[PDB]
RNA sequence: GACCUUUGUACCCCAGAGUGA
């Protein structure tokens, strides 16, 4: 029925808007369910934003599957233009995929945001 | 191809030698994939009257998908688990050891599965039309006295269940469903518990709580080839 | 006759094996296909024609 | 304490007497033997689900803390003890929740859980075959697998969208077919090439072959017209007719006796068979094509669809993967990966957006010209 | 007493799991 859980309030969203800005400058970033389904293939994925706003939503429903099998955090955020926009990217992206690197400079971050995500998801 | 096959120490799992050392065990379903996993036919077959010829196909058991592989190759005393059991499982995340579980123990045997994700349940559905001993069984574990009419009892009890309170989730059906010095076998992940933390007080005080529900721990272990950050418990029922 | 008719012999069991062939296969296929709504009946009957 | 408590299973509801527990406490004697002997407990009364329906449904109510009425009627066993709510009855059982529940409908009985998991309901499940008193075990533990295929298939499963396997069978069995129509269509091809040579040169068709020999069995009365063979399934105006009559006169094949045409007979009619269930099967795979997966079938039509799903396996195991021609390949990959996942999820496939997806498969049709 | 390989014919003319303005 509700095919839009777990659904992330304010702060978080312009935290996790935040987070995915200082990871485009990082280049930690993937861009797209097809990108972002490779990813989750080769277990480097950290985790997994979906959009809500996309028509259809059915489209973006293999991500909580494979992730579920993987064991990987996954939070839709509202809007995919400004998914897009927090990506330093002018068109709108519908879903992004955080990428494993232990040398990464904003990692603190990136643990304090899957600390919220998996606090929503139980 | 061209690979031999021989029987390991335990009882149901297979070793296939030698240009790399391979785990295997043997399909009760003919022909059929879970996760585009390769098989390798061996047969032992006859061309005389009466007999006809055998079909065997073995399927591999990748240790990186599933946790009791990486287990067994990295060195593990007995498994508790062996034909004839019964076995209640937790944890159903894709089915893939499911399988496996249900390949070692046997025809016999019967494998009690439980998820409360209701969308990948219908999968084990499938494979339960698939396989005849795959029972599923699909409610939240925290309440395992909602279905007390839907599972007998048990030898062997293995938990695979990432909460961050998983010690009373394996007290109830420990409590429960449980025979007499049975088996209890327990995943951790580290992080799922606490990370503020060094995983291995929460490996201390986790064997403590563990041993206050009466169960006696007899060896853990690190797996710091194929996933990294968990350790496995194995151990008794009122030793 | 004017060619000794015996060939036909060696055509017709070279056919009867292959019609054996095609009726085991479509028997398990109709296993297959039929487990779905009463699995629980090859394992008590097993032959073909009875199934 | 006053206690005559309840035990539950798949197996008949059951109430038993208890002559007393352990007030005794928990060491190493009254456990290990109260874990395998165990009596001190007697079975006074049962009573059988027997519906598979009703079992269920029962379960569901057990299952969330709610009673049956049956269940009432077997706690209306109080009668020879002269009363009720003179004993102040204990009940013990598994559930917390039930026992408010009892509470309810029952102020004539004090019901509690305490324990939880007291160890006389594990002594009763430890050693339930032997008070089989009168009931059967050989289909009763297979209820046991059934009825745990009833719950959890019931509670979210309902049938919707099953073909992920049928129209597999659909297309491998129809493949089959097709290959063991060559199989007849060759050896009737050969025989009546040796009574009549030139038919075989003349019909390239296996069906229409197969009622020619099927209807005549003789070269000497094969024609449109004494006898009309030829005025049914073709027309006596076509150029096939006019060199039938060609054919009937010039011939110089084999004089062959009827008991080796019988067999021939039979050979067409398996042919005819053939062409009838491969006719049939591929209207089914029309219907069901048009069924679970409309998108698909709007976009690349039926025959592709049922053979890449017939490579996946399940329309789920095509949802979770991912010279100037492959760009257009590449962009039916995508969209046709797209449409697969909309196909997936629960009758909003019904709509037109894999519609308006072909649309857009248009739009790139007219984009690779320019 | 004790099915395996070669020649000729038809088809296919070979981006998917690639890369990522």
């Amino acid at each position: 029925n509700p095919k839009a859980f777990p659904l992330a309030d304010a702060a978080l969203t312009q935290q996790i808007l935040d987070v995915v800005q200082q990871a485009a400058n990082l280049r930690q970033l993937k861009k797209g369910a097809n990108e972002a389904t490779k990813t989750l293939n080769r277990g480097i994925s950290e985790f997994i934003i979906m959009a809500a706003d996309c028509e259809p939503i059915e489209i973006l429903l293999h991500l909580p599957l494979l992730c579920e099998d993987k064991n990987v955090p996954y939070v839709f955020v509202p809007s995919r233009v400004a998914l897009g926009r927090a990506c330093g990217v002018s068109r709108p992206v519908i879903a992004a995929s955080i990428t494993t690197n232990d040398a990464s400079a904003i990692k603190t971050q990136i643990y304090a945001v899957k600390d919220k995500i998996e606090t929503l998801l139980i | 191809a061209k690979v031999v096959i021989e029987p390991h120490r335990h009882a149901g799992v297979y070793i296939a030698r030698g240009k790399e050392d391979l785990l295997v065990t043997k399909n009760m379903a003919p022909g059929e994939s879970v996760y585009g996993e390769k098989r390798i036919s061996v047969e032992e077959p006859s061309k005389e009257d009466g007999v006809p010829p055998t079909k065997v196909e073995y399927r591999v058991w990748n240790p990186f998908r599933s946790k009791l592989a990486a287990g067994i190759m990295g060195g593990l005393d007995e498994l508790f688990i062996a034909p004839g059991k019964k076995v209640l499982y937790l944890g159903a995340a894709s089915g893939t050891s499911v399988s496996h579980v249900s390949d070692v123990v046997g025809p016999e045997g019967v494998v009690y599965a439980v998820e409360f994700s209701h969308r990948p349940g219908r999968e084990l559905i499938s494979m339960a039309k698939k396989r005849p001993n795959i029972i599923p069984i699909i409610e939240d574990a925290r309440h395992p006295q909602k279905y007390r009419m839907l599972i007998g009892m048990v030898d062997c009890v293995f938990a695979d269940v990432a909460q961050p309170d998983q010690a009373r989730i394996i007290a109830l059906n420990s409590h429960m469903f449980l025979k007499d010095q049975g088996g209890v076998v327990i995943s951790i992940k580290a992080n799922c518990i606490d990370s503020t933390v060094d995983a291995e007080t929460v490996f201390a005080r986790e064997v403590q709580k563990l041993r206050e529900e009466r169960i006696k721990p007899l060896e853990q272990l690190t797996l710091e080839p194929y996933e990294r950050d968990h350790c496995i418990v194995v151990g008794r029922y009122m030793r | 006759s004017a060619d000794k008719v015996d060939v036909m012999i060696i055509q017709a069991i070279a056919l009867l094996d292959d019609l054996d062939k095609e009726l085991n296969t479509y028997a398990m296929r109709c296993k297959e296909w039929y487990g779905w709504h009463f699995p629980e009946l090859a394992k008590i009957v097993t032959d073909s024609v009875a199934y | 304490l006053f206690e005559e408590p309840t035990g539950y299973a798949v197996f008949k509801v059951k109430l038993q007497q208890d002559d007393i527990g352990s007030r005794l406490k928990e060491v190493q004697e009254q456990i290990n033997d109260f874990g395998a002997f165990t009596k001190l407990i007697e079975l006074v009364s049962f009573a059988p689900f027997k519906g598979a329906a009703e079992a269920l449904e029962n379960a569901n109510d057990i299952s969330e803390g709610l009673v049956s009425e049956s269940l009432k009627a077997i706690l209306d066993l109080n009668l020879p003890k002269a009363s009720s709510k003179k004993k102040n009855i204990t009940l013990a059982i598994s559930d917390k929740n039930l026992g408010p529940s009892i509470k309810e409908e029952f102020p004539y009985v004090d019901c509690i859980s305490n324990e939880l998991a007291q160890d006389l309901i594990r002594g009763v499940r430890l050693h339930g075959e032997k008070l089989f008193k009168g009931l059967q075990s050989g289909d009763l533990e297979r209820a046991q697998l059934g009825l745990g295929h009833a719950y959890s298939r019931a509670k979210v499963k309902f049938s919707v969208q099953k073909n992920d396997n049928h129209i597999i069978q659909a297309i491998a069995l129809l493949d089959q077919l097709d290959k063991d129509i060559n199989t007849f269509a060759m050896r009737v091809k050969e025989w009546y090439g040796w009574h009549f040579p030139e038919l075989a040169k003349l019909v390239p068709d296996n069906y229409t072959f197969a009622k020619l020999v099927l209807f005549i069995k003789d070269k000497a009365s094969l024609n449109d017209d004494s006898l009309h063979d030829l005025a049914a399934l073709l027309n006596e105006d076509s150029g096939i007719a006019q060199r039938v009559i060609d054919n009937a006169r010039i011939s110089m094949g084999q004089d062959i006796s009827e008991t080796d045409m019988e067999n021939v007979c039979v050979f067409a009619q398996r042919v005819a068979s053939l062409a009838d269930y491969r006719r049939q099967l591929y209207d089914y795979l029309c219907e069901k094509m048009h069924t679970v997966a409309p998108n698909l079938s709007e976009l690349i039509g039926e025959v592709i669809g049922a053979r890449l799903i017939s490579h996946a396996g399940s329309l789920t195991n095509l949802s979770k993967q991912a010279k100037n021609k492959g760009r257009i390949s590449r962009y039916l990959a995508n969209k046709c990966s797209m449409a697969s996942r909309i196909d997936n999820y629960s009758e909003e496939p019904s709509n037109v957006f894999g519609s308006v997806l072909k649309k857009q498969v248009e739009q790139r049709l007219e984009f690779y010209n320019t």
